[PDB]
């Protein structure tokens, strides 16, 4: 027995809120100020103390979450856009989650929570291989689904008060991107690649 | 380095339609101050 | 500026989440084996790792964040059900927050914390004082609101398919409860109490 | 010891629909030794 969908659907979910937090704070999206430290995965990250920030961030992922049980979940991406609405760089979660088989009882929640901490690691010193961003950015989250994202907007839409909507091509494509890699992993439940795509 | 799931702009993704909160110069503050 | 309603609903959704894995960890309502030893407000909690009841729990509690931030909750109550479903015990938290005035300090926060770490800190202990009937094998959570509770229905409904109802009179009274008080703080954000009721000798 | 709020009968609380799992000494034991 034992649903290891939903097994994953936690991991990530809960890897995927620490690293939104820390991508906020390491890109400068909002004020240091606002970032409390904390540990996740045995590292130093740093969460944001703001009531309304944290309940969106909350919000998006337990939307995504029944999405990552059923595995229908290609990329979730966090997009930050400039003053003028405009992606300027993107930080890509690539998933996939292989046929839950071979299980392997030697603690397995604790091997991937090592897995995940190298991507957090990665997070925290990509200010040195990144261009700074431009004042006054904002951030997004987008979801890519693996069947088309409309057969999807029923099941994603979780939390009262809450609603998604499909993307405009404005909010995704960035022409002819730099690709800058910061993690992959495997393991028997997940496997995982971050890169950044940034304005060349 | 290759991606697994190139753009592909037939399939868009997903988003929030609100978007998340602007936090002012002055709400930074009090976050600061009282909440950390 | 800051919506410190939503800043007490946030720390006391947290807060009862890890109580309510304690309480079933500390009254064996579920075998001990599910459970993982972590650290909450710098003291030992005890956190299941079954996902199914992980996320009943998580969405209870999400469902009660937007009562506690209108100040519209009276009692989180914890119920242990025998296998035929009646109430064995009660971990009853009453819950009051005064008006958020004289709001400073960069103390009044860790305090807070502090102040709820005593209830972790007690639960830990709770078996020396409780009873020690035979456990309960399930459990709900009552939520009980200062208006109507059938009028806090649309409210509550936070998340999709996760439906509430108005409670049985049979899943939640007591007769004649011995009543075994745990912990009370008070503060300028939130005062709280927490008792056990246990059946009557 | 005095409650706050004492328990009445004409004003009942809610509670959700669905039900905690049923959690068995076998899937508990998986659960210790897959989840630690």
């Amino acid at each position: 027995d034992l649903n290891f969908g939903q097994v994953v659907a936690d991991v990530l979910c809960e890897f995927l809120e620490v690293a939104v937090h820390l991508i906020l704070y390491v890109r400068e999206v909002y004020p240091v100020g606002i970032f409390q430290k904390r540990k996740k995965y045995n590292v130093p990250v740093q969460m944001s103390c703001h009531p309304e920030l944290n309940q969106y961030i909350q919000d998006t992922l337990h939307c995504v979450k029944p999405l990552l049980e059923k595995n229908d979940v290609e990329k979730v991406v966090v997009v930050i856009l400039d003053k003028e609405h405009r992606p300027v760089e993107k930080f890509v979660f690539e998933i996939t989650q292989p046929p839950l088989l071979s299980i392997s009882s030697d603690s397995l929640l604790s091997h991937v929570e090592q897995l995940l901490a190298a991507f957090i690691l990665k997070i925290s010193v990509c200010d040195a291989v990144l261009d700074h961003n431009p004042p006054g950015c904002t951030f997004t989250v987008l979801v890519h689904t693996r069947e088309a994202a409309t057969r999807n907007m029923e099941k994603i839409q979780v939390i009262k008060d809450f609603p998604w909507i499909l993307a405009d091509e404005q909010d995704v494509h960035m022409h002819d991107p730099r690709l800058i890699p910061l993690k992959t992993m495997t393991s028997d439940i997940l496997k995982m690649q971050l890169y950044v795509e940034e304005r060349a | 380095f290759i991606p697994w799931f190139p753009y592909d702009g037939s399939k868009l993704p997903l988003r929030p339609k609100r978007s998340p909160p602007v936090i002012s110069e002055e709400a930074a503050e009090d976050v600061k101050q009282y909440l950390t």
